[PDB]
């Protein structure tokens, strides 16, 4: 069958006058001012409006019009982009959009896969139907989200997907406007034909739309007729979907304009994990962790609504994902205390570990402070920008919210009503998590 | 079939089990606090009792290298013998293994002296511990083994190491409301000088208190785990029925010399077993009356008529027992006539369950 | 002319779940999402499956809603241990979930009084086993209380109904946060920008596909339309036993009759 | 027509729910941390066993099943255990184990069920007195085997004192009577305190079907009134089974 993304409609979109559609990419670039981007998976919205950026810098490069706030997308884009309609196509003779078989399932990352297991969640590999909107979605989601596949399968342009900071707007405009700070390397983009590799440092529009993964996907005789693992209902879907690794080569000095980066050069991971273990306690959603790289590397303090994604994964499990909107206004920063709230999770494991008495290294502590943690940081992180802008919210008075749990947590703990056991009560309820250095 | 006992023992003052701190053990039942005894306390003097000795045939040792070494009169196998275990799984001397003694101490012995390898030595070595299942004292109290996956070799598997317990001891509750109790005792130093002072001021902690033992024996798990005999599990059964009503936990028992006996024999043979701890839920308040056995005796057969009327098995009734010494206190004081075998010995309980067992006698089975 | 019901969700545990679970992270918001009610409307009229999708969600999709905190709950997680091929092989599958704990809300459902007359007589009597939004988390209070009445405005549904008390010395909170819907007041109105967006809207049941929502922040302090209500009911049994009686008048008469 | 059993459940001091860290389950009502058991841990070990089985339609049409979170009728009371594993080969020195820490709670829970007319008719298997059949067994099989644990180091199957079947089609917990936890008063036993704040919510709720009530030798009534708030004050064994099974039919 035949595809285009420029004319069939893809991406899923609320509109600012209350009506979510399906539209293409002529529609929502030439209003592009009335629109939100309306996904239920949040690093999902992240790869879509990634490849808008994407886009722009590349018709920025070749029609050289930036776009101006307060104005929808300049008109010099249309005729950049309506003149190729043999560039993004999926299905047929010529280059595509983005032996070994594996399923279709393992493409979007939400939806179990052949795993070592009899049964999945509810779910079966070549059986399930997808449509080709989640398809396609799914692919924007290699370059930037694609994790270790077992030590000798590659990972993608970083090691592991990193922590992405990154400016949200209510405008599609504002939201293209607001990141659009360019470098002078140009790249090759994948959408382009075998690109050079050349000498390192490839670029930037190279980076964004790079290939650690071949797709090639293959269509049998028709198809099926409902959607069963989707939910909307469609027409024939497609069974399953082909892949290959890319070794990455050595080198490649290669820095993201949203990634956040290790002082040593690795990529930063989301710290969280279902299981307490002797050097973790399960919090929440780890807003905290990204804020050293990218307050005081790349974008630094400026003005525009922050948007922050993360995606833990240890080796090639795929463990939660979630979304954060902060607030920041560009207040200058300090170094100290942005970097004790940089890693927040080892003054909670810390102050998990310590027992109700005694000094063993290795004991569980009090497991239900642990049970306590997420409400409180809840409670702490509605307002966490401007807890990260230091301005009458602090370390030292973000830990009062704890005090009412930590009441009931030791009225459960020491059911006595004597002197001794409302001393104990008292010092448990001065417990409060100590911020570290590093 | 799995069997019920329950006694109800009074005890002078003393300190059977304590915690890091030295305190009785206590526990929160019925919104009141209770004296506890740990189960595996009760568990540990019941296997180092003396007359389980005839059947006291399991170890839990770090040093297996010691115990091959001592029966060696002059062939040094101790480092030898360190690496095999050392590359067995057990990473370092080692953590606690459990098997029986006899088995691995001459088995082992001809096992690892041999110059015939060494890695194959761990393995079989490996083996030889997980075979070990021929003592009732792991099959009672049951044992699991976890070696390490890092300090070990690629070449080196174990077996399954699975054994349940075919005892479930529970903590012994008190009848009532604990009253901790606190000993202040002094350390005379023996010779003389300027102070007149003690040697060491020190704090010692006891309960004096009326407990609710329980224990029950799985006799299905006890012959499932001690394979297709039965001899051997009639004289554990019996020995543990000697143990229990004749030996305490060797707690502070050099001072406090607390040797009191079970008050309170009660056997009943069902499917769906039964502690009487809510028989206590109201705590035991004496009267001027009687005594704080009688009165909990009391309300544990007001709780046994009304479980065996209101949650009546008629289906497979009680065989409930005593061990009331010539009727000195009997259970059914008002109405509870359902005591249908009220002796007043122990070897006749003792009989009367293996009887109920099978076809069995003391003396004959006492000889495994 | 009683255009609203005031859905009362109440127990010692409830969820409703937010957008960010697909794995083992199961996670919940803090108010009743519409397919978090709905799903509760969809049983109480004792249906489910794929035909709710159809004149059931459509039925009521074009309807404004509000919603009330009585006391924020907080959040509690629980220990979840899936055995997967136990009671494949025993690889134990691992999760955990995110409860919210002890706290009440009241839901408004608001337009037309055919559709609510209908919901009436839908929450006490036709059941399919209700719960709190899981399956696992039982109301503990009457849902169908509150009952209908007129009145044209959100806040003003939202606010005229008592509020209740469960023991006399107990903490109340004087501002009830108020989550309401969009109104759009007239054609091409753009929403404030302070309305953050929620994924809860249904086009189809199962397998779930979702629509967006805008939803708009609202307070409501105690006392200019809410207030407390009666409590009575007294908690406190210590057996009961009546003592010293001379006379009322029966006891000189009935002292001589064993005499 | 719908079948809520309210049941009391005290329990000997043992650890049954067993978190990652390996404290008691821990729940948030009424201002206060009670003890909790998971709604899975008891509705799995209602299932997996064979006494039960003397039922495939009930926990799986999906399942027919609301268990509750056992909700403590007081506060949480987590204790701590010291355990140490003897070397018992006499070496240079003493102890040898693992000299870890345990820990326990000993709490009196409640839990509530619900099984519709529909949702036990169309439950079916193959007969229509099924719909009776299996409920009766139901009624008195929740009360039959306390869940699992650590039973063989902590012995606790301490069967339950207090159950109420209700008629009540209107789905309602009755863990409102324990939004305040129960106190002790010398007088009275922890469950009987319970037990008389479940009927103190009983004679409420009814100013705005029947109650039938189960106590062994009827030791604890349901209100010290002749106008008793249940009425039904018996109950031996199968015979409230049989009187559920000619209530449904
Ligand atoms: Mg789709």
């Amino acid at each position: 069958v035949m595809y285009n993304l420029l004319c069939d409609n893809w991406v899923n979109v609320v509109y600012l006058s209350g009506k979510p559609d399906r539209i293409s990419l002529v529609q929502t670039l030439k209003d592009a001012h009335c629109l939100q981007l309306a996904y239920s998976n949040p690093m999902d919205r992240f790869t879509v409006f990634r490849f808008l950026l994407a886009l722009g810098y590349w018709c920025f490069a070749n029609t050289n019009v930036e776009p101006e706030p307060d104005k929808p997308l300049p008109v010099s884009w249309i005729p950049w982009l309506e003149e190729n309609k043999e560039y993004f196509e999926l299905f047929g003779d010529g280059k595509r959009f983005f032996s070994r078989i594996r399923a279709i399932t393992d493409l979007i990352h939400e939806i179990p896969t052949a795993h070592n297991l009899c049964h999945f969640k509810h779910v079966t590999d070549y059986i399930d139907g997808l449509c080709e909107a989640c398809c396609i979605k799914g692919l924007l989601r290699l370059p930037v989200f694609t994790t270790v596949g077992g030590r000798g399968i590659g990972a993608g342009i970083n090691n592991t997907p990193p922590f992405y900071l990154l400016w949200h707007a209510n405008d599609l405009a504002g939201m293209l406007a607001q990141n659009w700070q360019p470098w002078d390397n140009m790249g090759i983009p994948a959408w382009l034909g075998s690109f050079q590799k050349e000498s390192r440092e490839v670029g930037l529009l190279a980076g964004m739309t790079w290939l650690p993964r071949k797709v090639y996907l293959h269509d049998p005789v028709p198809g099926q007729a409902a959607c069963c693992s989707c939910g909307l209902p469609s027409e024939a879907l497609v069974y399953s979907c082909s892949i290959e690794v890319e070794p990455v080569p050595k080198g490649l000095e290669w820095k993201d304009p949203h990634g956040v980066y290790t002082d040593q050069g690795k990529s930063l991971q989301s710290k969280i994990k279902l299981m307490s273990n002797d050097r973790y306690t399960f919090a929440d959603r780890d807003w905290y962790s990204p804020l050293f790289s990218y307050l005081h590397a790349e974008g630094n303090s400026r003005q525009g609504k922050l948007w922050l994604v993360g995606f833990a994964s240890d080796k090639a499990k795929s463990i939660d994902i979630w979304d954060k909107i902060i607030e920041l206004e560009g207040t200058d920063t300090n170094d100290e205390l942005l970097a004790q709230l940089a890693n927040r999770a080892t003054a909670l494991n810390a102050m998990r570990k310590k027992p109700l008495r005694g000094d063993f290294k290795k004991s569980v502590g009090t497991p239900q402070i642990a049970d306590i943690i997420p409400h409180a940081e809840n409670r702490i992180a509605i307002n966490a920008g401007k807890m990260t802008e230091n301005r009458g919210y602090s370390w030292q008075d973000a830990d009062t919210e704890y005090g009412e749990l930590l009441t009931k947590v030791a009225y459960s703990l020491e059911p006595a009503q004597t002197v001794d056991a409302r001393l104990k009560r008292g010092n448990f309820i001065s417990r409060k998590p100590w911020p570290i250095i590093p | 079939m799995l069997i019920e006992i329950h006694m109800i023992q009074n005890h002078s003052p003393a300190n059977l089990n304590r915690d890091d701190l030295g305190a009785p053990k206590t526990c929160y039942f019925g919104g009141v606090l209770r004296s506890r005894i740990s189960s595996q306390c009760i568990k540990r003097s019941i296997r180092t009792s003396n007359d389980f000795k005839a059947l006291l045939g399991g170890v839990r040792t770090r040093r297996l290298a010691d115990l091959i070494q001592q029966e060696a009169g002059e062939t040094e196998c101790w480092k030898k013998a360190q690496e095999i275990l050392n590359k067995c799984g057990f990473k370092n001397t080692k953590m606690l293994v459990f098997m029986s003694k006899d088995k691995i101490k001459d088995l082992a012995r001809i096992v690892l002296d041999n110059s015939l390898g060494l890695t194959e030595a761990a393995q079989q070595v490996a083996n030889v511990i997980a075979q070990a299942t021929l003592a009732p004292d792991i099959a009672l109290c049951g044992r699991m083994l976890e070696p390490n996956d890092k300090d070990k070799d690629k070449k080196v598997k174990w077996s399954n190491t699975t054994v349940e317990a075919a005892l479930q001891v529970a903590h012994a509750i008190s009848t009532h409301i604990a009253r901790p109790e606190i000993d202040y005792f002094v350390a005379a130093d023996d010779v003389p000088g300027e102070d007149a002072g003690a040697g060491h001021i020190g704090e010692s902690m006891f309960a004096s208190a009326c407990f609710y033992k329980y224990f029950s024996i799985d006799w299905e798990q006890l012959v499932k785990n001690l394979k297709g005999d039965t001899n051997l599990a009639a004289h554990t059964v019996g020995a543990f029925l000697l143990a229990a009503a004749k030996t305490n936990p060797s707690g502070k028992q050099n001072s406090f010399a607390a040797h009191n006996y079970p008050d309170g024999i009660l056997v009943e043979f069902k499917n769906s077993p039964i502690s009487y701890a809510n028989a206590f839920v109201r705590p035991v308040s004496v009267v001027k009356e009687s005594d704080l056995v009688e009165q909990s005796i009391g309300q544990l057969s007001n709780y046994v008529n009304d479980i065996r009327l209101g949650y009546y098995d008629e289906q497979s009734p009680v065989i409930g027992f005593w061990f009331s010494p010539n009727n000195r206190y009997p259970l059914g004081y008002k109405h509870s006539k359902l005591a249908s075998r009220n002796i007043g010995n122990l070897n006749e309980l003792v009989g009367a369950v293996l009887d109920y067992i099978g076809g069995f006698k003391w003396e004959e089975v006492q000889k495994s | 002319p009683p255009n609203t019901l005031f859905l009362r969700l109440e127990g010692a545990l409830q969820s409703w779940g937010s957008n960010e679970a697909k794995f083992a992270l199961r996670r919940t918001a803090d108010a009743p999402t519409k397919s978090g009610v709905l799903g509760l409307l969809c049983a109480a009229m004792g249906i489910g499956r794929a035909e709710a999708a159809d004149s059931w969600l459509p039925k009521l999709a074009n309807l404004r809603m509000g919603v009330r905190i009585d006391r924020p709950g907080i959040r509690w997680w629980d220990f979840h241990t899936v055995g997967a091929g136990q009671r494949t092989r025993a690889e134990t599958l691992l999760s955990r979930r995110e409860y919210l704990a002890d706290a009440s809300f009241l839901v408004a459902l608001q337009g037309e009084p055919e559709l609510v007359a209908k919901l009436s007589a839908a929450l006490a009597k036709p059941v399919w086993a209700i719960y709190l939004g899981r399956k696992s988390c039982p109301p503990s209070r009457p849902v169908c209380e509150h009952p209908p009445g007129f009145y044209n405005t959100l806040e003003e549904a939202l606010s005229a109904v008592p509020l209740q008390k469960r023991w006399h010395n107990e903490p109340l909170p004087q501002i009830l946060p108020c989550v309401m819907d969009w109104i759009p007041g007239y054609d091409g109105e753009h929403a404030p920008d302070d309305a953050e967006i929620h994924y809860d809207l249904p086009v189809s049941f199962q397998p779930p596909r979702h629509l967006p929502r805008f939803v708009i922040r609202r307070e409501l302090v105690v006392g200019e339309d809410v207030q407390v209500s009666r409590e009575t009911g007294t908690s406190v049994w210590r057996p009961k036993g009546t003592r010293a009686d001379y006379n009322n008048s029966e006891y000189k008469k009935v002292r001589a009759e064993r005499l």
